[PDB]
């Protein structure tokens, strides 16, 4: 079972380098292209650049010559992306794919890397309520870094009427995000409501009951 | 770099019915000698990478269901999902690898609905965040179609700007609608300097703006 | 790999 | 907030050509009772504030030449250099005012020229930096085109990574080409370790990849 | 004439303040808004806010809000940007701009005010050789900051050939950069090549004999 | 001033 399976998100401040890791599984990389491609929160995908995995060849985008470099270790069946003098820009979830002579196309991805480059330090979030035929409530998550957040409401019984907005990145350089849920405004007095919000950047869990 | 022309942006179609979305390259992706067209379509659903559909312009990907099919040769592409359904929500991406590898611009395709107006709650800041010296006001405007929709802040009638930042779901999957969420973010003692917050909301659903509001 | 080198 | 996105990212048109750029907004920018468009284009040059070209997407503002014209509404919107001459290399930015403000991420404009290989020269460190304990080894690449170049160090044979940083001048004003510099830096102990020193050198006007190298102590 | 004219380079470390000046003269600034508008290094412009000349309304773009205020004086005819907290991402050129009801268009602009925010020091630079039908030869000036220095070769009498190459910064958070200029080789053995270089921040001059 | 608001 051919597998491509990324190192974990990373932080790092302005002028920082990061390096990417991307194990592959269940296939013998001698015979492939790893490529690089990443993708700015809500943006295009922009390729980097590619490795030959049998002779350690590489191709560079443009954009990216004299700042990233492309590496394999054969024997760890490892390819590597680092990339130098970040910048708040470079902010983007980073995948490595396969290809290879005679494909020309990307059929196995790695699942991506999240590296948040960033002057802000890892933070947990403050969780407010949004108190309350039917009642609108929610739980506002304040101030945290990085991305990302997650929020179940009553540890995921409640499922129905539930949205989970996309985060805001605040001038502080914090991100805030909101969860609502819509309910029988006759369920008030009688069910409870708890948003469960984790984030794990901090190894941060909260629970907040959001009363009438 | 071959540059890579997607059209639309944004696509709705109903349950069942067809979808085209076109890609245009710069140069031709043909090689002569392989006869091959290095042109491919990605599927990408949040949270994941895209998912390859099409590659060689018409070639379909092991498991992708023959709805899908793509044609084109040259510089002119199509992808055609031959009858939408629900799990065919997502952004799709036109690709080439003739020269190195550049992407389009994506194409999001959702379910067309009725316009449906949204229904819009207002929420002052709790006491535990005043007591921490600020004070966030939150607009909810719930389950409306479609997605262009504008909140206006006013505080003492004044008409807020700079102070608030908002988003938007994706398309809900049970009812195809979308919601929006504001936060107006004020210091505690700028809030204590005003009296009426409200929230203005104007949407194509809606026959004349709807405010709610309350006084601190 | 570029497609326009295929052999 | 309306997000402008223009097409291409860079352009490269020769002498006297047409160089076309586009730019697309994510919601319409017509007031319906003005009648007007509040789309504008805006020339960068290094080291300046950008220039006023064209607004309410057709008007061109005074003294800028009349080769270059706007067109479209809506969300779709054109600027044409219509016979492009040495002066008009700059950065261009479309520019939407109808919502507050938002700029596209520009479009690099260049002359076009025949392709040039680099001439390709390279430098050891000088003995007033090696007390310091650092050595920089600078490999200079002289008056190419097109700007992409791949340099490739390798000291001892050995392909080096992560320690060295370049750069690329604008383009030429005279004969259109580019220069690049790349410095890798070394610890003096690490200089000593090793004894050949070379930069490969990368181009399409290369029929092959070029190298230039220096033993330590010659 | 109408001319906006801002204050000098700053220098700031990482949580200080910055407030950069824009004189406006040559029209009635009542009838006019004047516009902030910022560029890092390499990136597009970004707005940041308006202040209505007049009676002083302002307008902020979220991404700022909380951290800029946008000032004027109408008996010095002068606008104002103060940007508070300042942080590694801040550093770039700040332009004031005017607008006005009716045009929606940034005629006259100021001509930039660059802010670096860093943790280092404002230091010199070493400036070393770059020892040579056609021969090659230089000057490398290492390790200076804050931006800009201005590189000459003898004097300003030898321009032909002459790049001068942008700065990178490094790794320690100082710029490095480059000068080289090609000049014919017989000439080696009797013209003098000597690169004067000035650092401006730091009061810096060198001139450098550049020789075979 | 913002265009939208041009009378």
């Amino acid at each position: 079972q051919v597998q491509l399976v990324q190192s974990g998100a990373e932080v790092k401040k302005p002028g920082a380098s990061v390096k990417v890791s991307c194990k592959a599984s269940g296939f013998n990389i001698k015979d492939y292209y790893m490529h690089w491609v990443r993708q700015a929160p809500g943006q295009r995908l922009e390729w980097m650049g590619w490795i030959d995995l049998e002779n350690a060849n590489t191709i560079y985008d443009a954009k990216f010559q004299g700042r990233v470099t492309i590496t394999r270790d054969t024997s760890a069946s490892t390819a590597y992306m680092e990339l130098s003098s970040l910048r708040s820009e470079d902010t983007a979830v980073y995948y490595c794919a396969r290809d290879a002579y005679g494909r020309y196309f990307y059929d196995v991805w790695g699942q991506g890397t999240l590296v948040t480059v960033s002057s802000a330090s890892t933070k947990g979030p403050s969780v407010f309520p949004l108190a309350p035929g039917t009642a609108a409530l929610g739980c506002l998550v304040k101030d945290y870094f990085p991305e990302p957040v997650t929020v179940s409401w009553n540890s995921g019984a409640l499922t129905s009427g539930v949205h989970t907005f996309p985060a805001v990145l605040q001038s502080s350089g914090l991100y805030s995000l909101s969860s609502v849920v819509t309910v029988p405004s006759s369920s008030l007095g009688t069910q409870t409501y708890i948003c469960n919000v984790n984030h794990k950047p901090s190894n941060t869990k909260v629970d907040k009951k959001v009363e009438p | 770099d071959i540059v890579m022309t997607q059209s639309p942006d944004s696509l709705a179609v109903s349950l069942g019915e067809r979808a085209t979305i076109n890609c245009k390259s710069s140069q031709s992706l043909l090689n002569a000698r392989t006869g091959k067209n290095y042109l491919a379509w990605y599927q990408q659903k949040p949270g994941q990478p895209p998912k390859l559909l099409i590659y060689w312009a018409s070639t379909r990907e092991s498991g992708v269901p023959d709805r899908f099919s793509g044609s084109g040769s040259g510089t002119d592409f199509t992808l055609t999902i031959s009858s939408l359904q629900a799990e065919d929500v997502a952004v799709y991406y036109c690709k080439q690898s003739y020269s190195r590898r550049t992407f389009g611009g994506g194409t999001k395709v959702e379910i067309k609905r009725t316009v449906a107006a949204p229904s819009v709650f207002i929420f002052p800041p709790s006491d535990e965040q005043l007591k921490s010296g600020t004070a966030s006001v939150v607009c909810l405007l719930n389950n409306f179609y479609p997605r262009e929709a504008k909140v206006q802040w006013k505080v003492d009638n004044a008409l807020q700007s700079g102070n608030s930042q908002e988003s938007v779901t994706e398309q809900d999957s049970k009812d195809s609608t979308y919601s929006l969420s504001s936060t107006l973010t004020l210091s505690k003692a700028d809030y204590e300097k005003h009296k009426v917050y409200a929230c203005e909301v104007t949407h194509q659903g809606l026959s004349s703006p709807v405010t709610k509001s309350f006084n601190r | 790999q570029d497609g326009n080198e295929e052999m």
